């Protein structure tokens, strides 16, 4: 892979980073908004904090033409990109020419490096390394952080977690430079690797939901059926209720055990099964029991206060803020209570849903935000089907999400070219996949798109 | 000039500190170190919040 190449970009990264800081200069950051894109900002920020020095984070959805104008117009002294930038390095150079650009990702790159002289691509990709799993976002991050200065170490956790969020470690180990960054929070005491079952909710869900939420691997049987996982457990002598570490070392291994088994039995594939039992990252900063405890634990709580436009609340949470943790998880709360409201809405207001002849058409107006449009359809499906709610971003617009079955794919139903084909007709953003799509449009227009969009069908 | 870090929670035009350094501007969301004087009040008007970085 040639990591001493590498290595040299990162110390070339690194010290016009500190270069910029000595001068007093306001290190304008910009990083992803998941969970690899907000740890490796968190990263970044204490790295420059740590030198004393003054930044300013955004974390963005991703990289746009219109972005880089408004942040050339701020005409700063140097931009750094995190989790971001390999496929725009024509358009940073572009318009950021003025000012020194560091980008620290591990995304093909649309370069192999920057022409011009104040610009640097920290990018293991064009060394030879593997995006996927040789080095994450918050993974490149980390390393150029720990160059700048060797107490950056210290972050090794959180540079973990953004490499599970970004599921670097598919395989049931990690590879390639992420196995650096795993040594040295091991020589710190701050992370632990223990071969456990790894599956999402070790800390935080109830055995039967652990099993029922099981993706990567799937489990037979039991992965969506909630209440089988729950049968599942009870006759294996184990209490679905209890979480998974609160088990003792020996229950999780005939856990293990019964979980193997089962799998051989209904046919689970090869690949499946052997990724049932893997590395699990675990950090002694944080008590057993609570989200941030576990690596994937922490990715997903990153993840949903990034998708609930609070990326740096989540950033701040990684910085070790506690107080921010407190206002995320009220916020997560509130939002899972708007969820089973939202659900409840369209059960007692079925009765104002538009028959149509190719799909379903359903108006809720103020009462379901726009964000949990999405999840709307699906549940009125789980007991095509288009939900539409205001815009409360906007005022004459509304956003509207739909949702299908593998049955109606069968028979043609696009769902997103059909979405997007409607949606230039009324002149309005759409599109998206071919089971799950969005589309903005007009307000006054909404007997008008349920009529294009089942013709278009 | 004492600094501090703070998530401000709205879009807020680049304001000059007391060490003749300009700060922002600001976009809602943005995590950025400013003197604790102008933080302060920006907290106070509920405009940002304080976030603690253990060093």
């Amino acid at each position: 892979m040639d990591k001493e190449a590498f290595l040299e970009r990162v110390r070339e990264g690194a010290e016009l980073i500190k270069m910029h800081i000595e001068l007093g200069h306001t290190i304008r950051l910009i990083s992803h908004r998941d969970a690899d894109g907000i740890t490796a900002g968190a990263i970044l920020a204490k790295a420059v904090a740590r030198e004393g020095g003054t930044f300013q984070l955004s974390i963005v959805k991703q990289v746009s033409e219109e972005l880089i104008d408004q942040l050339a117009r701020e005409k700063r002294e140097i931009y750094v990109f995190s989790d971001l930038g390999s496929g725009s390095i024509e358009l940073i150079e572009e318009k950021l020419n003025f000012a020194t650009v560091v980008v620290a990702d591990h995304h093909p790159p649309e370069k192999d490096s920057f022409s011009t002289d104040s610009h640097v691509l920290v990018n293991p990709v064009p060394f030879g390394a593997n995006s996927v799993r040789d080095l994450s976002g918050s993974g490149v991050a980390y390393f150029v952080a720990r160059e700048m200065n060797r107490k950056n170490r210290d972050m090794a956790y959180v540079a973990i977690v953004g490499a599970v969020g970004d599921m670097q470690e598919i395989d049931g180990t990690f590879h390639g430079l992420n196995l650096e960054i795993i040594e040295d929070g091991k020589e710190l005491g701050i992370l632990e690797v223990r071969k456990e079952l790894r599956l999402f909710g070790r800390e935080s869900r109830p055995l039967y939901q652990m099993l029922a939420y099981a993706t990567n691997p799937e489990i037979p049987e039991i992965t969506g059926d909630e209440r089988k996982a729950i049968e599942w457990l009870r006759a294996k002598g184990f209490d679905p209720e209890m979480k998974y570490w609160q088990l003792r070392e020996e229950e999780k291994r005939k856990l293990h055990e019964a979980l193997l088994v089962h799998m051989i039995k209904h046919g689970a594939p090869k690949e499946a099964i052997d990724r049932l039992i893997g590395d699990v990252v675990i950090s002694p900063l944080y008590p057993e029991g609570d989200v941030r405890h576990e690596a994937r634990e922490f990715a997903t709580l990153l993840n949903a206060t990034g998708r609930l436009n609070a990326g740096t609340l989540g950033v701040a949470i990684c910085l070790g803020d506690e107080e921010a943790y407190k206002v995320a998880r009220k916020m997560l709360d509130d939002y899972k209570k708007e969820q089973i409201e939202a659900r409840k809405f369209i059960i007692q207001n079925w009765n104002m849903v538009e028959e149509g002849e190719h799909a379903y058409v359903f108006y809720a107006g103020k009462n379901i935000r726009d964000t949990l449009v999405g999840i709307a359809a699906n549940m009125a499906i789980n007991a095509p089907v288009v939900v539409l709610a205001d815009s409360d971003e906007d005022e004459n617009l509304v956003k509207g999400s739909a949702r299908t079955t593998e049955k109606a794919l069968e028979k043609g139903y696009h769902l997103g070219e059909a979405l997007k084909e409607v949606a230039e007709k009324l002149g309005g953003e759409g599109g998206g996949h071919a089971i799950a799509a969005g589309i903005r449009f007009p307000k006054n227009r909404i007997d008008e798109f349920i009529k294009l969009f089942n013709e278009a069908l | 000039v004492p600094k501090e870090a703070y998530i401000i929670q709205i879009d807020l035009p680049a304001v000059l500190g007391p060490d003749m350094k300009e700060y922002g501007p600001f976009m809602a969301g943005d995590m950025a170190i400013i003197p604790t004087v102008i933080g302060r009040a920006l907290v106070e008007r509920e405009a940002a919040r304080r976030v603690r970085i253990f060093l």
